[PDB]
């Protein structure tokens, strides 16, 4: 919804603070997708092989 | 209701409170009269859906497609054995062609009995079998590879003598 | 399926009865088509649409000669199978390719070693054409000239006048495969006279300003002394045409 | 096409609003009717020629709302359009 | 079946009091599906339910020990007869035919028993001996023994698991496919009259000699409820669905019938006989936690297809 | 492992009588048949009542507190259950025809249209003990002189209203005092009166017609008594006024007619605030939420049911069964999905989950004969009656081909390549068995050597080859593959009419005429051995039988069967009122379950009491997640289920294995004898228990020293578990502890952890997938809106 005027008024020094923020949560969070891509990938080579 | 004589006859002709219906009831050993009305209005319905599809246009691919769906379909049940003509399914459909098609026929056709309506107490007492399953109603037409693939309920006392007639009997299949 | 197959005989034999009539009434018609101004049933049904597949046979016991000439036949004839007929009966053998699913059938009698006889049957109830074949020349007996080249090949029909030859064109039309390419360089022909149809497989290649053939194959000269209706494990089917040696015209009329 | 040789029905105010304003209707309405009589048709041979019960087929404006959907009904149609076909 | 006389007195009498009887229904309304043997009897009468009558067959014990013991096949076309010798014969109930006959014990058999899969059995004798034998083959198991005499044996095909109220008043649970003893029952003050497991078999009722009337929790182990009865019960059964329990008491032509507050309602699962006489552990349910750690990441509670429905909600307004 | 309950019955989502609400109205409660259809909206969860009817229900009623149900057939039959032990607690006769059942928004009591009398009774106690006689009367008002076709509760639970045909609305109450108050009439109206209702003021009454004349009384003056003080009127053609539903507190009014159309009103300013039509067929019964958002319409011409908001203006659901009957099923290569075909080519495709009518397809004009799947969960096939077979997207949910023969056969039986490349069908009159490659989109072959109808086809999809089985009394097994083309016939001793493979693909399961259902070794082509099945059948009689149901040989054979995925267990169904399951090593049956109990049906009685519908069990099929089974028959498709779990099957127990010894290995942090004592025990919760008490850096060595007989059971508990769990980091930490620990062996032993594997990477695929899908989209959507400039 509101990503076009985010996007607009990119640059702005406090939501550029709070998204740095965001973006710190989620590089803690990427872990979910490495085992996920890990586990699903490896139960694909047991049940084939 | 009184044998009406001359005079009252002549003054009341049209009373009358009580026959092609009985002719192939007693010929073709049909049930019922609302059995006979049921396949002439089938018939008269048809005729009149070919009066409908002649009325649409003769260069049309719909009217073609159609007509032929109806025609391979009517064969496919067995109440015309050609493809061909238009003229087959305006006329030679019958009462009579549908009650041909009618499964007791079939079996005094296929000599499962000696009679139809020994065909229809088979029938009744379920010593017959039509394919997959067996049958309890005569008022039944049958499609073609079910004709084909029609015959006597196993362990049947009938089918037991017509193998003790034979002197073929095989009790390993319960014959 | 004896229910089945009785079944489609008689509706065989009834719609040949029909086809019959309808001929009839074409040879009626046939006058207005002028005063104003077709294949079988059995191979209108798989004219072009379905390549067909022929079993040929020997019938019993057979010579080393018939052996190796009915594998010419087969190298002839593409999609063609052999067989080797031992301890095998008519009725069993008919009913088993019907129960593969067939198109035609060539078995093969002769006398001593000399094949003499050849009969066609077209397997879904179809009809049966029985040859008399004497001059066989083989390509076993001439020269190892090398292996056929088995492409699908080009038709030659000779001298096919009355309707009976008509019938005769549609059933080795219908036997010959389907759908041949236009560049088909090897070609068949069916050369008729005196009531003698004689055949010989023929590679050909235009030249630089004509055309050159080779002969090559078999080589020998038939003759059908029957046709007959049902299939020949019938041997009891109405004949549709039957030769007449013992009549006044005998050496004398054509096409009987 | 062939004319009509009897009286117009409608005046020239008329054909002319009509022209002012599916191959025919006539059609659409036959198709349909002969639609209804087949169904019906089928119907009254599948109950002629069937071992197990058939019910009849089905009975035979305003915002309306159809209750079988053939799509998942949240897949968007650029979504279901595949790239090759775009 | 042979046409011949019957040897037996001109007029008519009633059969013995029934000591023991089986009964199935896999094939009803086919031949003979109740097996009764009766007091001091080397034969076991049959019965067919559905015509409520007696069946044609009579099964003799043929080492003329009475017959302790009956039981039936659960396809219902065998009868095993546990004899006062320790012959166990094995008969065909549709033609009443004698077909097997095992010898193990030399007591009085008095508990026999098969599985659902018809292929092991288990028997038990006077001796304190316990059988386990392939009825697909003719083999020998194994051969448990125990201390004290057997009295009654009761066998649970949905968990393949027997228990045993035996002579030194106790009730000893074993399971057949590791054939050893998995629990034992220590309280009762005098003989275990009856004994039956629950439909799921999660607990066990058993009327016994002391007035006593002790329904234990299995998985815990743990008597869950004592009643002291005025009236002895006899038999105890639960019924077939998981909703009554059926008594025999001692006095009284009736049997009486108890309701189940807990079909209608949970339990608590506390020792509390010898009291009278973690609260998911009591209520055996255990609820999830919310999160296990503050690294642990945790979804939705309920539907998950909420996520398209926000991705994916306007395309559904369209 | 062998107990089955019946978890859900799906298709025919409302059959017959008044659907109502729940008091939160997070549930809704449907009628079908024999059976009630509890509906949780709030997580989107279906269930069926699993106590049967003696026939089709009449009409049912909730507790307003949400305890009691009593549902009344046609014939007086009234079961009243308690909801939340879902337990039957009485079953009374009332021997009369019930039309209407209301609860007193008291509790204590209840009003009953049965004929044209009121009947009112009391109500006994729920937390009190089971009684032999509780069901007690209170009133009988016989002042009608036709059927009283409407009851209506007031707020307080005094005063009814009985609407009645003889053009009548008499107040009556459930007391003498307030029955002299207000026991009157109301007449002065047009055809019947449809409906009367109370107002929030309680002044006014609103009689609406089946003419469509809404009469509003209020108590005016004119020593004053019902001046008719208002009339409103719905103005249609020939539609005319069926169901109606009015709120007062929110003072909304709906009415759906006889032509789909429902309007939507308020009443005191008699407004249209809507009106739309749900099709062609009337609508049948409406119900209104307590807050009154939400609105239900059901119709049973084609069995279709409508609920909506009409704050936000949300069809919260718009669904239908299907019409005649689930002829084929299909469940998913996960299982999340399961396909029913039906008579009309309608397929209609379904949730399992929120079980669900996904989507449908209606290109097949005939009947779809067979459905079936490749190896890989996209495609999905239908060959009809219709003389083609269709293969169809579940993706972009697309027909890829309408394959066809040339004269277009009626295909019956059909199978699939396991990798997708080939497709046959199996037709009745040409029993040619016709195979088309699927990007060709034309046939390969039409093969031949069967004479006779063939009854079955199948792949055994490791060596991929095709075993077809004909009314010949035989198989015909055909490799195809590799320049070979070979047959191998195999004689039985009857016609053959079920077909089925080993999911490991050496064996083969085969029902024939007689009953007997044997099993083959492909490769030797030798008999591994049969199961009678003519004794286990509980076939019905008919009415119209002439001879006695055991005489009958009606169903004595079975027509569909399905593996275990184990090949062990076999669930069969064929035209009987029987649906068996038996065991492959010890040859035996192991359960039966009659499929349902209705007069209504044809082949449920087996001795009469001194054309119609009858009940067949068309397919039968198990689960891929190895926890429930799906049987499509003449009503639609049930579902039994071993999610259960409350029965003590545990394993290898000892003395000292008790929950309490199982807490003390815990805070012993003896975690893995814990887990040895839970999985030998074997109850889930003390499991769960566990599995959420040991820590994250000891689940490794745990996982390492777990042995391999308890490894199944493991991956099978921790996919159970954690589909309906939400700790998921924590379950894919144990996934890839245990994928460490023990892969070559899984490899080893492909065949026995089979459905573990498929029950755990369906969970990987269901929710953590989309969850990683949304988390790459924000991060990258962050990027981009982040790096890029800034307009202007």
């Amino acid at each position: 919804a509101h990503g076009d005027v985010i996007h607009a008024n990119n640059k702005n020094q406090d939501i550029a603070s709070a998204l740095q923020n965001w973006e710190d949560v989620h590089k803690k969070e990427d872990r979910l997708d490495d085992l996920v891509k890990f586990c699903m990938g490896v139960a694909a080579f047991v049940t084939t092989a | 209701v009184r044998k009406l004589k001359h005079h009252e006859q002549k003054l009341l002709k049209k009373v009358d409170f009580l026959h092609r219906d009985t002719q192939v009831m007693r010929t073709y050993h049909i049930q019922n009269r609302e059995d006979y009305h049921k396949y002439n209005r089938i018939c008269g319905d048809i005729r009149r859906l070919a009066n409908k599809l002649s009325l649409l246009p003769p260069t049309d691919p719909f009217r073609r497609k159609h007509e032929q769906l109806l025609l391979d379909k009517l064969y496919a049940m067995g109440v015309l054995t050609t493809k061909s003509k238009i003229s087959d399914l305006e006329n030679k459909v019958t009462v009579s062609a549908i009650c041909r098609r009618r499964l007791p026929v079939i079996m005094h056709r296929l000599k499962m009995a000696e009679t139809i309506q020994d065909a229809v107490k088979f029938i009744e007492q379920g010593h017959v079998r039509v394919g997959p399953n067996l049958i309890n109603d005569p008022a039944y037409l049958v499609t073609r590879n079910m004709e084909d693939y029609v015959t006597w309920v196993d362990n049947s006392k009938i089918k037991k003598t017509l193998l003790r007639y034979r002197n073929q009997i095989d009790d390993f299949d319960f014959s | 399926m004896l229910r089945r197959q009785a079944r489609e005989r008689r509706e065989y034999l009834y719609r040949k009865a029909q086809e019959l009539q309808d001929s009839q009434l074409q040879q009626k018609r046939q006058i207005i088509k002028q005063a104003l101004a077709q294949v079988d049933d059995e191979y209108a049904a798989t004219s072009g649409i379905m390549d067909p597949r022929i079993i040929v046979t020997t019938s019993r016991d057979p010579s080393t000669r018939l052996s190796q000439f009915a594998k010419e036949i087969k190298l002839l004839f593409p999609n063609a199978v052999r067989l080797n007929r031992g301890n095998y009966v008519m009725p069993n053998l008919v009913d088993a390719c019907k129960k593969s699913g067939t198109t035609d059938l060539v078995v093969l009698h002769e006398h001593r070693g000399v094949p003499t006889s050849l009969t066609i049957s077209h397997f879904p109830h179809g009809p049966t054409a029985q040859f008399s074949l004497h001059n066989v020349v083989m390509r076993h007996d001439i020269i190892n000239a090398g292996n056929q080249s088995e492409v699908n090949p080009h038709l030659i029909f000779d001298n096919f006048t009355t309707a009976l030859g008509k019938r005769v064109v549609c059933i080795l039309k219908h036997l010959f495969n389907a759908g041949p390419k236009k560049d088909s360089e090897r070609v068949i022909t069916f050369a008729n006279r005196g009531d003698f149809i004689s055949v010989r497989q023929h590679v050909y290649v235009r030249t630089r300003e004509g055309v050159e053939i080779a002969e090559v194959g078999p080589r020998f000269e038939m003759r059908l002394f029957e046709l007959r209706l049902g299939t020949l494990e019938n041997k009891d089917a109405d004949v549709e045409w039957q030769l007449r040696r013992f009549i006044r015209t005998a050496n004398k009329k054509d096409y009987l | 096409f062939e004319l009509s040789d009897v009286k117009s029905s409608k005046s020239l105010a008329e054909i002319y609003e009509d022209d002012y304003t599916a191959l025919s209707e006539e059609l659409q309405k036959a198709h349909s009717e002969i639609s209804e009589l087949y169904a019906n048709l089928v119907y009254k041979l599948d109950v002629l020629s069937s071992v197990h019960f058939v019910p009849k087929p089905a009975s035979t404006e305003t915002p309306t709302i159809s209750m079988e959907d053939a799509q998942p009904l949240y897949m968007s149609n650029a979504s279901s359009l595949a790239p090759q076909e775009i | 079946q042979d046409g011949g006389r019957v040897g037996g007195s001109t007029i008519k009498s009633k059969f013995p009091e029934i000591v023991a009887l089986a009964i199935e229904n896999a094939r009803i309304g086919e031949w003979e599906n109740i097996i009764t043997a009766h007091k001091d009897e080397k034969f076991a009468r049959t019965w067919d339910m559905r015509n409520k009558r007696v069946g044609r067959w009579t099964f003799d014990t043929t080492d003329d020990g009475f017959v302790k013991s009956v039981a039936m096949s659960q396809c219902g076309n065998f009868g095993f007869i546990g004899s006062s010798n320790g012959s166990i014969t094995i008969y065909n109930m549709q033609s009443g035919i004698l077909r097997k006959k095992y010898k193990l014990h030399k007591r009085a058999v008095t508990g026999i028993s098969l599985d659902g899969m018809n292929r092991k059995m288990v028997s038990c004798g006077l001796d304190g001996i316990v059988g386990f034998y392939d009825f697909n083959k003719s083999t020998l198991l194994g051969k448990l023994k125990l201390d004290a005499p057997i009295t009654a044996m009761v066998y649970h095909r949905s968990s393949d698991l027997f228990a045993l109220a035996l002579d030194d008043l106790s009730i000893v649970v074993i399971d057949a496919v590791t054939q050893r003893v998995v629990r034992q029952l220590w309280g009762h003050s005098n003989r275990i009259t009856a004994f039956d497991f629950s439909p799921e078999g999660r607990w066990i009722v058993s009327a016994s000699l002391d007035s006593t009337i002790r329904t234990w929790d299995l998985p815990t182990g743990g008597c869950i409820d004592g009643i002291i009865v005025d009236n002895v019960a006899t038999n105890v059964k639960f019924s077939p669905n998981g909703d009554l329990l059926a008594t025999t008491h001692v006095t009284g032509n009736g049997i009486c019938i108890w309701t189940n507050r807990a079909q209608f309602k949970t339990v608590s699962t506390r020792t509390i006989d010898e009291s009278e006489f973690l609260n998911d552990i009591d209520f055996n349910t255990y609820t999830s936690l919310e999160q296990i750690d503050k690294e642990l990441l945790t979804l939705s509670i309920g539907p998950r297809s909420k996520m398209n429905t926000l991705l994916h909600l306007d395309v559904i307004r369209k | 492992k062998s107990d089955f309950k019946f978890s859900n019955l799906l298709g025919t989502v409302y059959r017959q009588g008044n659907i109502t609400f729940s008091d939160d109205g997070k549930q809704l409660l449907s009628p079908v048949g024999n059976r009630v259809s509890v509906f949780d909206l709030i997580n989107n969860k279906s269930f069926t009542f699993e106590y049967e009817h003696r026939k089709n229900i009449a009409a049912i009623d909730l507790n307003k507190q949400g305890t009691l149900l009593i549902s009344i057939d046609e014939d007086g039959r009234a079961i009243l259950v308690n909801f939340k032990a879902r337990n039957v607690l009485h079953h009374f006769n009332f021997k009369e025809k019930c039309s209407a059942v209301k609860f007193s928004p008291d509790g204590r009591l209840f009003a009953l249209a049965s004929g044209r009398f009121l009947q009112i009774w009391k109500t006994p106690d729920v937390n009190k003990d089971r009684q032999f006689a509780p069901f007690v009367r209170h009133r009988v008002h016989a002042g009608h002189f036709q059927d009283i076709t409407s009851l209506t509760w007031s707020q307080d639970s005094r005063f009814i209203l009985t609407t009645s045909k003889d053009l009548s609305a008499k107040i009556w109450s459930v007391d003498s005092e307030e029955k002299n108050l207000a026991a009157t009439t109301f007449n002065g109206h047009r055809d019947y009166v449809m409906g009367a209702f109370f107002s929030h003021d309680q002044e006014k009454i609103y009689t609406v017609s089946k003419d469509g004349a809404v009469f509003v009384w209020e108590f005016t003056k004119r020593k004053y008594s019902w001046r008719i003080t208002k009339k409103h009127f719905f103005y249609a053609n020939q539609a005319k006024v069926k169901c109606v539903t009015f709120h007062p507190a929110t003072r909304l009014l709906a009415v759906g007619f006889t032509s789909g159309e429902f309007r939507l009103y308020d009443l005191p300013d008699f407004t249209l605030i809507q009106q739309l039509s749900m099709g062609q067929n009337p609508v049948n019964t409406v119900s209104v939420n307590q807050t009154g958002e939400w609105l239900a319409f059901g119709s049973s011409k084609l069995g279709q049911l409508l609920v909506y908001e009409w704050q936000s203006e949300s069809y919260i659901l718009k669904q239908q069964g299907h019409f005649d009957s689930t002829n084929s099923l299909a469940y998913s290569p996960d299982g999340s999905r399961v396909v029913t075909a039906s008579e009309d080519g309608k397929i209609k495709v379904w949730d399992i989950t929120s079980g669900f009518c996904l989507a449908t397809f209606e290109e097949h004009t005939s009947s779809v004969t067979a459905v079936q799947f490749a190896k890989r969960g996209q495609v999905m096939f239908s060959s009809s009656l219709d003389g083609t077979v269709r293969a169809w997207d579940l993706i972009r949910y697309r027909n890829f081909r309408t394959f066809t023969g040339t004269e277009r056969i009626q295909f019956n039986c059909l199978a699939v390549d396991p990798s997708g490349e080939v497709v046959c069908a199996g037709s009745l009159d040409n029993f040619d068995i016709h195979v088309w490659s699927v990007q060709t989109g034309q046939l390969l072959d039409a093969l031949s050597g069967h004479e006779g109808p063939v009854s079955c086809l199948s792949f055994s999809q490791e060596n991929s080859v095709l075993a077809s089985a004909s009314w010949d009394k035989t198989i015909r097994i055909w490799s195809i593959f590799g320049r070979s083309q070979q047959v191998e016939p195999i004689e039985v001793y009857s016609d053959v009419l079920a077909l089925s493979m080993r999911p490991d693909g050496k064996e083969v399961a085969v029902s024939t005429l007689k009953g007997q259902i044997s099993i083959f070794n492909i490769e030797d082509a030798k008999q591994v051995g049969n199961i009678d099945c003519r004794k286990d059948i509980i076939s019905g009689r008919f009415n119209q039988d002439r001879f006695t149901a055991k005489n009958s040989e009606r169903s004595k054979f079975f027509t569909t069967i399905h593996y275990s995925f184990d090949g062990m267990a076999i669930v069969a169904g064929g035209n009987n009122n029987s649906i068996c399951l038996y065991d492959v090593p010890n040859e035996v049956l192991l359960k039966r379950f009659i499929v349902s109990r209705n007069m209504a049906l044809n082949g449920t009685l087996e001795f009469l009491n001194s054309m119609r519908p009858e009940v067949r069990v068309t397919s039968v099929q198990f689960s891929p997640t190895a926890n429930a089974f799906a049987a499509a028959s003449t009503e639609g498709l049930l579902i039994y289920s071993t999610n259960d779990t409350i029965l003590f099957d545990p394993f290898d127990l000892d003395v000292d294995v008790t929950p309490h010894s199982t807490v003390e290995a815990l805070r012993e942090k003896q975690f893995l004898n814990a887990l040895v004592m839970a999985f030998r025990l074997n109850e889930e919760y003390l499991i769960n228990k566990v599995y959420e008490a040991i820590p994250i850096k000891e689940i490794p060595l745990v996982a390492s020293n777990i042995p391999a007989i308890y490894l199944p059971r493991i991956l099978k508990f921790i996919g159970d578990f954690a589909i309906e769990s939400q700790h998921i980091e924590f379950n894919l930490i144990w996934i890839k502890a245990l994928l460490s620990a023990s892969g070559g062996y899984i490899n080893e032993h492909k065949y026995l952890f089979s459905t573990a594997m498929r029950s755990i990477q369906r969970f990987i695929v269901r929710v953590a997938k989309e969850v990683v899908n949304t988390t790459t989209d924000n991060k990258y959507t962050y990027r981009f809106l982040v790096s890029t400039d800034g307009s202007m």
